[PDB]
Order: C-alpha cells, then structure tokens, then sequence
C-alpha cells in the first residue's frame, strides 16, 4: 500500500552544533523540500536511500522498531542494523544475512539468520516521530524529534535536533523498516541539496525555516535575508538554460608518441650538446612517462602534469642530456649559472616540463666518466634555447690565443668527474625537458580522448582540441584564412573555433539567460507573486519542465498564468488591464502592477493625470471670487549618523600579528 | 504637437531627437539579434553576454512629450495661474501685457506694439528651428552623457582580457591547465581583479549619478521659476528681462 | 529509417508559385537540417536549399529571392515554396535529412524518391488505357505478351499495376513517347504463360496523379 | 556550376577507375566535407562517400575517396556491371551551402552485343470503336543503345505517323525503345499487314499484324 | 572510499562472465618492488592523518597542562585550542547537549562551554574606547584634557 503527502515543512534538522539564537542563518545542505511528494506505507521489498531519508510515524504503541541499511543485504558486504528494545537501543553493523522479509519476533534474531564481523556496536492525542538519516562522510548521522498531535504531518513547525553521529565507514543505497497479525503505517522522504534559511529565536531554537527554491516569493525571501517582503518589484536572480550533452572534437590522430626512445636512450648527450627532439602528429599518453624512468615527479611551469592528457599542442619538444645535481636547479626559467649561462637556457616565460633523474649507475665509472662535457667560458651568455658546440679557444685575457692553450687562453669545455663514490649533488643527472608550443596553429600532438559526435543549435558543453567551453555551436559565416584556427572577441573570449576532423567555422554563443524580477505586494497583503524576465521576447522564457533548462528550480505556469509582453520584458502572473491608474509597482516603459480586485495583480499603463482642456477664448477671463488657505508639509534632511571606526579594532582585533603587518599598508 | 506624428511630439522636440543617438535604449533585445553573428552591434551583444544590460526608463518618450504638452498648453492658455491653483484662461496678449507689467514696462506698450512683438517672437522660434536642423552639434550634454556611460560599459568589458598576474584571463584555460589546488589561485586573481573593476565602474556611476541629479534638480527649479512663472532672477531664465 | 516522402501538384503554369510538401514516417523532425534539391530531366543535381526548426533558412544564393523553406513540427513536415515559377523549374524534387553522424547543411544523407514538377500551361488529361492483345500466334509459343496502352496523357508520370500490385513479375513499363500532339503515351506489358489466358484475369490500373484518374482494364485475348 | 566533373569515363570489369571533382579553394580546398553519390536512372541519388573518405554503413570497400588539392577523387576498385550509373560529387562552400558536381557518367566495357527483342500489338477493339487506331512496336534488350525503326505498310515504307523513343538504359545494363504508328481505322483495314523493323548492328528484324476477321 | 572489489573488468562490449580474456581483465595488479630499481619504483610506506577539527567534544588533544578558570576578569584564554582575550562570565544560554560554542553575527566565538565542567561561559571583549585630546594652541599652553 502506498499513497503520496505532501511533507509541507516537516524535515528541518540543526545543521551544526553551533549555538546561534535571534538571527536568520543561510545553510545550504541535503535537507527535505517543502511541500515534497512523501509516500506513505501501510503494512515488501527494500526502498532506496538516495541522498538521504526523512522517515515518519504517528503512533500511541510503538510498534515500528528498527531499521536496516545497506547495498545488497545478503551477508557479502556489511550492512547496519539498528533496534531498540523496551530500555535500550542496539546498533550493529555486522555482515548479516538478513531473511526476505526481516521482522523482530514479538525479541529473536528472525531478522537475520546469520551475523559474521561485527565491526562496530552501539548501545543505549498520537505521538508523531520523526527521523531523518544522512550517511555523507563516513558519518551515519540519526536526527530526531517526536511531539505530540491531536495528523499525518501537520501544518506546524518543529525542528530536528541531531541524535546520533555514528563513525562508520558503510556505504549504503537501500534501506527497509522493522517492527514487531498487526498494521502499521509510516512515512519516507527523500533528501536533496536545498538552501534554507533558518530563524533561530531567542532561546537557540529553530523556529521557521525559508526553502530558497520553492517559489519566487521564497527566493525573495532568501536574497533579501528576511521572512517579511515589502510592497515592490526585486531584482532577485537570473535564470539560465543548463548544457543538455557534452561534445568533445580531437583531431583524428592514431600514432603513439615516440617517448620510449628520448627516456631509454643508451647515452644522453653533453649539456652543451643537448639533444633536441621533435614530437609531432601523435597521441601523448604522459602516464605511461613514469614506467620509463626511475624519476621522481615533475616540475611543471604553466601547466600542471595529471592535466597534460587533456590538452593539446602544436608541437613537442624533448630536450635530453646531462648535467650533475648542483646543477638540476639551474633548469628553470630565471636561472642563471654555467649550465644557464653557457649550456642550456629556458626562457623566462617557459610553458614545460621538467625530468630529472639520478643514472649514477650509467654514468659512473670507477675511473672516471670523461664522456660528459660542459661549457665553462663563454663570451656572453646563451639565448633561450640556443645550442653552442664550438670548441674555440676562450681568450681571458687581451693576449690572441691563435689556437693555442695557456695563460689566459683556456679550452672552453670540461668534463664532469662523475665517479660512483660522489656525494648526491656531485652524482650524474639525466635531465629531460618538454617544451609545449600550446595551441595556436593546428595542434598535431594531442591527448588520449575519444571525440564525440558533432552538435549544433543546442547549449552543449564542448571541447575543441582543450579549449572547454558551454554555449550553442552554430554554422559561421566567418571566412577564415586557411591559417587561422579560432576567432576571439572584444573580451578576448573565443567567440568561433574550426572544427579539427571536418575543417569548417563554428559561431560559440552563451546559451540563453537574463534577470529575474519579482514583482509582489506586501507579504502582509497576500503571497501572489508575478514574475518578470528582463529583456526577453515571451517567447524565450524557458518553459520546459526538467533540470537541464533554469538555474531556478521553479518554474511559475507559463501559459494559464496571464503572460503580457512589455518592452521591460516578458511579465508572467499579471493580467493586463485597459483602464489606466497611478503607478504602484513600477515595472517599466510606462507599465506598472497593482494588487487590486477576488484579487489579483493587474498590469496597466500608467495614468499621467486627468485631461482638462481649458476654455480659451481671446476676450474670455476667470477671476477667482474666493481662496483658500493651505498648509503644506515638507520635510528636508540635514545631517546624518556621525561613526568612527578603529582601524586596528576592526582589521586586528587584539592581534600584535595583524598589527605589525597591518603598518607595513602605509 | 503635431497629431500627424506617431508619437505626438511637436517639429523642435523631433528636431532635437534627430540631434541625439542612444547607444542603447534598454527595450527588448531578440535573442537572434546576437545570435545572427553578423549585426554591427557587436558592442551591446558582448555587453549583455558578460551581464551588463540596460533596464528602460519609467517613463516612455510619448509620456515625456505628454508632460511638456501639457506645461505648454497650461502656460499658453492660463499664464502662471496654473501653477498656483486652477488654471484660469485670459487671452494670450493680456498674460503678455502681464508679463510687460512685471518687467517695468506699462502694459500699453505691448498693446500698441502688439504686431511687432508677434513678428520678432515668430522670427526667432524660426532661427531657433534653422540652428537645430543646421548644426548638428547642438546637444553637447545629453550626448556626453550618453557616451560617457557607453564608453564605461565599454571599458568595464575590456576589462575582461586582462591577466592580473595570472597565467591566463580566461577562467577555462586556468581550469583546464592546472589542477585544482593551483587554479584556485589563478581564479582568484582574476576574481580580485575583476571586482576592483566593477567596484571603479560603480562609484564613477554614483560620482556621475550625484552630477546628474544636481543638474535634474537645477532644471525641475527652473520648471517650476521659469515655465510656471515670471523670474525675477537675473541670467537665470535666459539672458535680459524674463518674460516666459 | 525515417522515409520522406513528397507531395505536391505535378503541373505549375509559368509566374506561379510551387509548392511542395516532404512527409516524415519513422522519425520526428527535431533538430536535423531538412535539405531541398532538384534535377532537371537529363541534367545534374542543383542544391535548392536547407532549414532546421531553430530557424532562419539557407537557400541557395542564385535562388534564395524567390525560395521559402519552412517545418512544420505539430503536423511533421517540411513545405518548400517558390515564386515567379518559370520553365526553366521543370525538375525532380528531392528532401533530404542529416543524420546524427553528419549534422549540418552538407548532411545529404535520406534521399526520398522525388515528385516531378512540369511548367506550362497545357491541359491535364487522363490517359485512355487500351488493352494491348498479343495475336493468337504470338500466344501459341507459351508465352504471351499482353500490355495496356496509356495513350494521350499529360502530363507526367503515370503508374501502371498488374491486378492491383499483386502482379509484378515479368512486368515492364516503357519510357513515354512524346507525340507530336504534345500529349504523352507508353505501354506496360507484362508476359505470362499462354495458359492461364483463360483462367487468371489480368487487369491494369493505371494512376495518374495530376489528374487523380484510376483505371482498371480488364486484358483478354484477341477474339 | 562552380564545381567541375569530367563528362564521362569507361573501364573494364576487373580494374580501378578514379572519377574526379575540380572544385575552388573556398569549397573542397577548404573543407574535408567531401561526399559523393551514386545515382541510378529513375532513382534518387545514394550517399556512397561522406567526408572525403568514410563510407557508410552498408557500402562495399571497392569504394574509396581522397582530396588533395582543390579535387576530390573517388576511386573504384574491381569494376563491375551495376557500377554502372551517375556520379556526382557534393561539397561544402561555405555559410551554410553545399554546391553540386556537373556529374560523370561511368561506363563499364563488360557489357557485349545484344540483339533486340521485338513485340507488335495492333490496336484494340475499343480504339476502333473510338475511331483511332495505334500499332505499338517494342523493343528491349539491346546493346549497345542504338537501333533504328522502319515502318511497313504491306511492302512499302511509311514515314509518317511514326513516334520512336529514344534507347533508355534498362536495371539489367541493356536498353529499351518504343515506337507507335498512328492510323485511321481505314487504313488499318485497308491494308492486308502492317510490320515493324528494327535495325541494330546491321541486323534487322521484324514483326507483322493483320486486321482481324470476326 | 575503498573498494577491495575483485571482479573481473569488463573492456569492450563483450561481457567476461568471469572470465580473463580479450577486452576482460583482472582489476587488480602487483607492483615488481625489486632492491634494484629506481628511486621512483622503490617502495614507499604512507600514513595520511585526517583530523576531524573541532566542532564536538574534542577526543584528541595535544599535551597541555590545563589551568584554573578565572572569571570576571580580563583574561588570554584557551579553551580546546581556541585561543583569545577577554572576560569570562557565567551565561545563561540555553546550549543543547550536541552543541559546543555559539558564534555571533561576525562569526566571532561569543560562549563556550568548559570541557571539564560542561558549562557555558560567554567570551566578552575586555575593555576599550576612543580617547580624544582637547588642546589649546601649543603656542598658548600644553596644558590638555583627555
Ligand atoms: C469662501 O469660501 C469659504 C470656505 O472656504 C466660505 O465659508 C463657508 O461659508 C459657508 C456658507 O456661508 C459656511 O457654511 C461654512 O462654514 C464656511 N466655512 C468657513 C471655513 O468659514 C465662504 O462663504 C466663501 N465666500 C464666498 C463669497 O463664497
Ligand atoms: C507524487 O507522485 C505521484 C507519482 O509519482 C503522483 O501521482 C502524485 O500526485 C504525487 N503527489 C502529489 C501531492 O502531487
Ligand atoms: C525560552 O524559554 C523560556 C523558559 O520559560 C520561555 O519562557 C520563553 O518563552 C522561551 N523563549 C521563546 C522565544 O519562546
Ligand atoms: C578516426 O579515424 C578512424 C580511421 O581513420 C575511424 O575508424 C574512426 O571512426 C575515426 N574517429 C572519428 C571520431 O571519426
Ligand atoms: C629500452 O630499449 C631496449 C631495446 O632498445 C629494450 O630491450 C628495453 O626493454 C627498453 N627499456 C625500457 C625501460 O623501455
Ligand atoms: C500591509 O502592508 C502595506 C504596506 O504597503 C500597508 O499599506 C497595509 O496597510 C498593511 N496591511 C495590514 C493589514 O497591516
Ligand atoms: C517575438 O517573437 C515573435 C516571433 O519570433 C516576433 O514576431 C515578435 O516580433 C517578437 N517580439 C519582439 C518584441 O521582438
Ligand atoms: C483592450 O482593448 C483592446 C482594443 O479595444 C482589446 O483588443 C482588448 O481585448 C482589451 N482588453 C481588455 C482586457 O479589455
Ligand atoms: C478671436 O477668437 C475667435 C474664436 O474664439 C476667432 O474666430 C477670431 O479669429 C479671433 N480673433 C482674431 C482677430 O483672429
Ligand atoms: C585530571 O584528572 C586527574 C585524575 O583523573 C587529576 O588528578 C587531575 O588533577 C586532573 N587535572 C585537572 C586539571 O583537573
Ligand atoms: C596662539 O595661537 C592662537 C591660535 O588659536 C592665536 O589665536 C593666538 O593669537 C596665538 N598667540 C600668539 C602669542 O602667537
């Protein structure tokens, strides 16, 4: 037996152990919608948890018992447990086995014919009681609160204080009650993430709560901070259509980096003849980098390495050689030092990567490695990724050295020691740097990721060769030059991309959206609202009921309610009238509303005043045969609140810290 | 006004509309309009794209010209009786001849020069209507106002290409370069960028709003003075001896 | 698996407007692009135009002055309309959708048979349907060639059925002749086996949709 | 049209033969938007390439395309007798249009000599009654696609009232013709017989009908 | 979250029905761990300390020798880690069980409660204001109020 309720505004819990008395609290949380489908049971397979559960019951006997959590509930994962007794209440999580229709036997364990590794154990007019079971974390967490009715849910307001916090780590999808031939009847809720405010009284106590998406009249409510709205029309959101898929474009590239070569070479190369190796028209898996050298992270500039499958470049660049480990801090953008100065320098505004891994074992010998050289002397230091493998004489000082080494003439390179007995600093490192040209021209080195179909005319979210966006992708007029890949915009937004597989133009614009308006009169009038799009032709209000079309989950009727189109914008819930009046709510471009008489809200054009043409003739007066006295009021402003302010009271507030570091500000 | 017209406006006021282009006049914007790719008011649609928009005036153009028919025909037919209490009709060369008495000069004066006045004041609406349609230049002020807002808007959505100090000034290559823990760093100084620019556009608007509502209450005292009565103040209601 | 089919008058004076109507069976029209092309007889394939329900409308530019595409969701269809018809568009017209694969304006991809579209002024006439009887020698061979003769038509085409479809086997309607009348005449003959001449009834139908005429021939031996 | 296709081209069962598509740099040098299809007599067009090289699902791997320059080549490898038909190639130009080839008309040289098959009907019983008389000559199953009619009254030629068809391409590759005479109902019983022949390849072959008695 | 699950991983669209095969592989692998490899293919033993913070009755705390409490006076207090100045006073704020402190509208901590003796203190600052100096002219006196 099921049949449906409304919750109306039963499920609020203390989302905190905070204290807080006489104030509105915004908490956005899994809480209970107001006014939610709740289904009803009477007395049966096992119900879902979802996100959370708000479970109901108005009793005299206590017949309900227990309650049982889990996946499977079949003895193959653990599964909680929970039942009370007349004095005490048990709770376990044990692997149970629990039988097809679980039941305590008016005690017994028919619930369950086994239990195996228990885990963790915890023991200690109608009445309605509520419950409300969250297992986010690894938190069970068990609110409660159980008042007295003269209902299935009544109309009034009680809040639910925390019960229990249970530290078990169970991950749980189904649920079932327990009890003690008899009837029963209880009721389920399901929770979802909704903000609320709530309004803590003087004594701590939640004593009114605001759903800040049930209604346009909520919504106001919660963007003005309070449970009272005067006579206006507020700004309150924006509404927005939501992506409904996701496309993803790559070029069609099948080929395998050649990575295995640059980190499983035989003998890297000196640093002043580093080896330069270009990775282009080929799918980067930079994962598959660690199983190649014993190294032990990147050092990335500009880009961060578990983002480098989902990007793609026009080109790569490996740069592979061997320097000792004094050195490896010298491959950097900045830097400067003979490895910088005369080997090997980055430029400072590098987009890369950096490798290095200690080879003591290949590039050690016993006697001596000599095989690896750096340049020592230079005359001027290098430019960013230039190569210098002259080996002319340097000349320190003013004498010619013709050829020939000497006082002041030295041979510009030198070879590292590189002997196994080293310290770390002095052992050989193989370095491997990759420069990354990023995304400018037809990028040929790409991601592993499978690309989607093509969609257009549509809010998608694509993604064109990394470049991730949201928008609707239309057939562009743009007549790009062959070398052009993307257009931007004023904002420098990218406002066309080319297509990487069939070569055409693709206009990117944001998918719908506009401001939100609420028109109302007092709330100590009534609770009738309309609503008004700004700016829109009434034909782009989004009317389609799903999760995939407004940021708002409301959604006010779009046809029965009165629809009237003003240059304002779309006004929806007001009935437009041919009489005209004084303007009440101004809405704009000479409409205004009204909440007049049932009563309801009027939409009219506003009255400038009563015609009155004068009788004029050319030898025609009015003379006034008696006046009258008036008295008028006006009021003017002249001065206002006159404050002070600490500076040091309100920034540091009883902080030495903050002081000091507040005077270094001027 | 002219009841030919749509909007009933009279030859000086359509005149005067001619002499100022709106950048934006805030009514409704079609979703095809931006979408078409192709309109030369790329401007607006990168403006309302990054929400900046325009919200319409209260009070339309037709009710404006309403209000000024009305202080006119109140004026033309009542003097500044109208202004008091209710409007008491006297014939047009009468108000003149009061308006003569409350220069200093008698009132047979406008009486025996009657014609004359006609034709000097008739002569002179028509050079005001010859300098209107000749020099296009003529309404400097309102036009500086509506430049000077257009070109804030302008500014604050070039303000969008701006780094800041981070890698990039587009929040989707920052999110999709760098992990989270990183990015949030870069988004935030984008962040703090972007509210320092919306911050300087909101107080140049309030400095600019303070300006504009001296001069609106400067121009409703010179209604009520010079349009609703005869000024005594000297250059207040216009250069010499006031008399409408 | 969708089938578009056309619809639409076969005959068009000159300085009319055509129209036309693609029907979709199998399929809704959502967001595909919905393709106009035309042939004229013995010549290529010319793109008229294209249109999806978003809106707007491309058409090709040497025709897009006188061309409206438009789709219809709530009766799910596409109509094409065109202006100031002259000669020059006596053609076969196809409708053609993209798929899921190949959206766009090139997405060329479910073709419909076509409807022909003819531009004068002459007159429509239901054909006069005439049983072709092969000779009482031609039958004794086993074999017998009866056919009808749709004679003095106009204008094309005409669809000619054996015993309402049902016969189709050894059936061949010839191309039309174009008679010096202007008027239009072929011969749908089907041979069968000389034995069931007494025994099967043969009758022809013959359609002429410009003219809505049906008729049924009933063909029995020469006597 | 902007997009260029030779006018025709033949090839013999068993080897490759590559049609062409000459566009401009803004259509096929532009986009990889290429399609081609095959299209039949009496038939709607058959998408047989979608984007340059793709085949759809269904069509034979004797089919191939590529796109280097500014042409588009469709490629058939092992011809045989139904690839026979036209073929045209499709583009994208650009701002949402697609712009058609002239067409090529493939030609396959498998296809030998065959001899035309005749029928003669003489008119009906009702055309007579309706004061008309038709005598229909058909002719099917020839190759090549060339044959001539010549009328017969008795022995002696007829040339007027003679309406012939030009050869069409039958489903089976061979071609088809017809041929009416119109006579009054006079001369169809003043004549002892009337024939029909039809030439092809040199070799004639003819039909007679004679009115009926009853 | 962990997932100690061991069935077989199912690749393509063929389904494994537990069995390894083409497109059907065993989730779990081993690492080599040899005394000969890298640096970065060595064996590394990780502990990750999660802390819960403070938000309920702390459990958990650092050595730290607790003191008297001192009322009505301006004192530097540290109550579970939370470290201030100001006055202590007894409150009658009607804290629930659960409940640990209470904020005030600038989330400043306004109460606490003792962790020894579970009662409610409120937290007030201590004691300050603005001093203003009323002068003559240097040149006439330097002679001041305050
Ligand atoms: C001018 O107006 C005043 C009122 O504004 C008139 O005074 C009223 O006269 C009536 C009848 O004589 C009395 O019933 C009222 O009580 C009077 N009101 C006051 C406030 O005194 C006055 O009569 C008018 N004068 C003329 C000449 O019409
Ligand atoms: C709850 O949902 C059911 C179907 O899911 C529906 O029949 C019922 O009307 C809903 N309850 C309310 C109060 O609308
Ligand atoms: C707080 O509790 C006291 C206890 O008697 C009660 O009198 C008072 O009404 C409560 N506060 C509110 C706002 O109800
Ligand atoms: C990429 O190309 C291969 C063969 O070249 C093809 O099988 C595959 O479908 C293509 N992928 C996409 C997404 O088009
Ligand atoms: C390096 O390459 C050699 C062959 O050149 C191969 O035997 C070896 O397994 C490779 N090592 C790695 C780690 O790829
Ligand atoms: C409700 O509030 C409005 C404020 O616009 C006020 O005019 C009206 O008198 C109020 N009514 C009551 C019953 O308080
Ligand atoms: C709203 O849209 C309809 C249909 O597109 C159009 O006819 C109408 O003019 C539009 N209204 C405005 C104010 O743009
Ligand atoms: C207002 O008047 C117009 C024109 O007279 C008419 O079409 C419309 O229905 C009227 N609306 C109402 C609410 O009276
Ligand atoms: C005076 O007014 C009357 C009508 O009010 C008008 O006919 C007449 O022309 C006016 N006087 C003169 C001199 O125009
Ligand atoms: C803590 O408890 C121990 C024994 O339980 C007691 O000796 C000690 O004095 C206590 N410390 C304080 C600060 O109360
Ligand atoms: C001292 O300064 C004050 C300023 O308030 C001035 O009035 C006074 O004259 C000065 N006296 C002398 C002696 O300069």
């Amino acid at each position: 037996t099921q049949s449906y309720t409304n919750s109306f505004t039963r499920g609020v819990y203390y989302p905190d152990k905070v204290f807080r008395s006489s104030v509105l609290h915004s908490t956005q949380d899994l809480f209970l919608p107001f006014f939610s489908n709740v289904t009803w049971f009477h007395a049966n397979p096992v119900l879902p948890f979802n996100d959370g559960v708000y479970f109901a019951s108005t009793e005299k006997s206590n017949i309900i018992r227990g309650w049982i959590f889990g996946t499977t509930l079949d003895s193959k994962t653990q599964s909680l447990l929970i039942v009370n007794n007349a004095t005490n209440v048990v709770i376990k999580v044990c692997e149970f086995q629990f039988c097809n229709d679980p039941f305590l036997d008016v005690s017994e364990f028919r619930v369950y014919s086994s239990a195996n590794n228990c885990t963790f154990e915890y023991v200690s007019f109608k009445n309605l009681r509520e419950f409300v079971f969250k297992n986010i974390d690894g938190y069970f967490k068990i609110y409660s609160k159980h008042t007295p009715i003269n209902r299935d849910l009544p109309q009034g307001f009680s809040a639910l204080e925390p019960l229990v916090d249970l530290p078990i780590g169970i991950n749980i999808t189904r649920f079932q009650t327990l009890l003690a031939a008899g009837a029963a009847a209880y009721y389920v809720g399901y929770l979802q993430p909704r903000t609320f405010l709530l309004k803590y009284n003087e004594n701590g106590t939640i004593t009114d709560a605001v759903d800040c998406a049930l209604d346009p009249l909520s919504e106001t409510k919660c963007t003005l901070k309070s449970f009272t709205v005067e006579k206006g029309i507020y700004q309150t959101s924006n509404f927005r259509v939501q992506p409904t898929e996701s496309i993803v474009r790559f070029p069609n590239i099948t080929n395998l980096c050649p990575f295995d070569e640059v980190f499983n070479a035989t003998r890297f190369a000196s640093v002043y003849a580093w080896n330069r190796k270009r990775i282009s028209n080929c799918v980067a898996d930079y994962s598959v980098l660690y199983n190649f050298a014993p190294f032990f992270a990147f050092k990335c500039y500009g880009v961060s390495p578990t983002k480098l499958n989902d990007l793609c470049f026009t080109n790569v660049y490996a740069d592979s050689f061997v320097i000792r480990g004094n050195e490896v801090s010298q491959i950097a953008p900045g830097q400067t030092g003979n490895i910088a100065d005369y080997n090997y320098k980055l430029p400072d505004d590098f987009t890369g990567c950096v490798i290095a891994w200690n080879s003591n074992k290949l590039d050690s010998k016993v006697g001596g490695n000599y095989n690896y050289r750096y340049r020592l002397f230079r005359k001027s230091n290098l430019k960013p990724f230039e190569r210098d493998i002259s080996t002319e004489i340097y000349q320190a000082g003013n004498k010619p050295c013709n050829g020939v080494a000497g006082v002041n003439c030295y041979f510009p390179l030198q070879s590292y020691g590189f002997r196994p007995t080293y310290g770390v600093g002095h052992q050989p490192y193989r370095v491997v740097v990759l420069s990354f040209e990023l995304l400018h021209a037809p990028a040929t080195v790409c991601g592993p990721k499978k690309s989607t179909n093509l969609v257009k005319n549509k809010c998608v979210n694509f993604n064109f060769n990394g470049l991730t966006g949201t928008g609707v992708l239309t057939e562009s007029n743009k007549k790009f030059l062959p070398f052009q890949q993307f257009g931007r915009d004023i904002a420098d937004t990218t406002d066309a991309v080319r297509d990487p597989q069939t070569l055409e133009i693709l206009d990117i614009t944001p998918c719908s959206f506009g401001g939100v308006s609420v028109i109302t009169p007092g709330t100590n009038t009534s609770n009738q609202v309309a609503v008004l799009y700004q700016g829109v032709n009434c034909t782009e209000v989004p009317v389609a009921i799903h999760a995939d079309q407004l940021t708002p989950t409301w959604r006010v009727y779009s046809t029965g309610s009165n629809v009237f189109q003003t240059r304002a914008g779309c006004l929806i819930g007001a009935e437009y009238v041919n009489n005209s009046y004084e303007c009440d709510i101004p809405i704009g471009a000479g409409i205004c509303a009204s909440y007049q008489t049932s009563q309801s809200i009027i939409a009219y054009t506003m009255s400038l005043g009563a015609e009155n043409s004068v009788a004029y003739s050319n030898n025609s007066i009015a003379i006034p045969t008696n006046f009258t006295i008036s008295v008028t009021t006006e009021i003017l402003p002249v001065s206002m609140t006159k404050t002070s302010v600490d500076c040091t009271m309100y920034i540091c507030g009883d902080s030495t810290e903050c002081s000091n570091l507040l005077l270094q500000y001027g | 006004p002219d009841p030919s017209k749509p909007s009933k406006r009279s030859f000086i006021e359509d005149l005067l509309f001619n002499k100022v282009t709106l950048a934006d006049a805030g009514f409704i914007k079609q979703y095809g309009d931006c979408l078409g790719d192709i309109a030369a008011r790329d401007l607006i649609c990168a403006q309302k794209f990054n929400g900046l928009t325009v919200l319409p005036p209260l009070l339309t153009d037709e009710m404006i010209a309403q209000y000024t028919s009305a202080l006119l025909a109140g004026t033309i037919t009542s003097g500044w009786t109208f202004g008091a209490g209710a409007a008491l009709q006297i014939p047009f060369a009468m108000q003149m001849a009061y308006r003569f008495n409350g220069i200093g000069v008698t009132q047979n004066v406008l009486y025996e020069n009657q014609k004359l006045i006609a034709n000097q004041f008739n002569s002179a609406i028509g050079k005001i209507q010859d300098s209107l349609s000749s020099t296009a230049s003529a309404l400097g002020k309102l036009q500086d106002v509506v430049n000077h807002n257009a070109q804030a808007l302008n500014t604050l959505v070039k303000q969008l290409s701006s780094k800041f100090g981070a890698i990039s000034s587009v929040l989707n290559d920052i999110l999709s370069r760098l992990d989270p823990p990183e990015a949030e760093v870069q988004i935030d100084r984008l962040i703090t960028g972007r509210l320092q620019s919306l911050q300087t556009y909101v107080t140049q608007q309030l400095i600019r709003a303070a300006e504009i509502r001296a001069s609106a209450n400067l121009a409703a005292t010179k209604m009520s003075e010079c349009v609703l009565g005869q000024s005594k103040r000297v250059d207040f209601c216009g250069k010499g001896y006031h008399l409408m | 698996q969708v089938q578009l089919v056309e619809s639409g008058p076969g005959l068009v004076k000159p300085s009319e407007t055509l129209s036309l109507t693609c029907s979709v069976s199998g399929g809704s029209i959502d967001n595909f692009y919905w393709s106009w092309i035309r042939q004229p007889p013995g010549k290529g394939l010319e793109w008229i135009g294209n249109i999806y329900y978003g809106g707007s409308g491309n058409y090709n530019p040497s025709l897009k002055s006188r061309v409206t595409i438009s789709v219809d969701t709530s009766k799910n269809q596409v109509s094409l309309k065109l202006r100031s018809v002259t000669a020059a568009d006596t053609a076969v017209y196809y409708c053609a959708r993209d798929s899921v694969w190949y959206t766009g304006s090139y997405g060329l991809i479910y073709w419909g048979p076509g409807t022909l579209v003819t531009v004068s002024s002459a007159s429509t006439k239901g054909p006069s349907v005439f049983p072709l009887a092969p000779s009482s020698k031609s039958t004794s061979g086993g074999t017998a060639a009866l056919g009808c003769l749709v004679k003095d038509y106009f204008p094309e085409p005409v669809t000619v059925s054996w015993n309402s479809g049902a016969l189709t086997s050894g059936v061949h309607t010839f191309p039309a002749v174009l008679q010096s009348s202007g008027l239009y005449s072929l011969s749908s003959v089907v041979t069968v086996p000389s034995s069931s001449l007494g025994t099967q009834t043969y009758i022809c139908n013959v359609n002429h949709k410009p003219s809505n005429t049906k008729v049924d021939k009933r063909v029995e031996p020469k006597s | 049209s902007v997009v260029t296709q030779p006018a025709s081209v033949s090839g013999s069962p068993g080897q490759s033969i590559t049609i062409s598509c000459t566009g401009t740099s803004s259509d096929v040098g532009s986009y990889n938007l290429v399609s081609w299809f095959q299209q039949h007599p009496g038939k709607a067009p058959k998408l047989m390439i979608y984007e340059v090289t793709k085949r759809p699902s269904g069509i034979s791997n004797r089919f191939s395309g590529s796109k280097s320059g500014n042409t588009a080549s469709l490629t058939i490898s092992r011809l045989q007798a139904e690839d026979e038909a036209d073929y045209y190639c499709c583009s994208y130009a650009g701002s949402s249009t697609v712009v058609f080839g002239g067409g090529t008309k493939l030609t396959v040289l498998g296809q030998p000599k065959a001899n035309p098959t005749v029928t003669l009907f003489p008119p009906s019983s009702e055309e007579l009654q309706a004061n008309k008389a038709t005598l229909v000559c058909l002719i099917s199953d020839f190759y090549p696609g060339a044959v001539t009619v010549a009328w017969k009254a008795d022995s002696s030629p007829v040339k007027a009232g003679v309406e012939t068809t030009t050869p069409s391409k039958q489903s089976n590759n061979k071609y088809a013709a017809s041929s009416y005479l119109s006579l009054t109902p006079e001369q169809w019983k003043s004549h002892r017989s009337y024939s029909c022949q039809v030439t092809h390849e040199g070799s004639t072959v003819e039909k007679t009908v004679a009115p009926t008695e009853c």
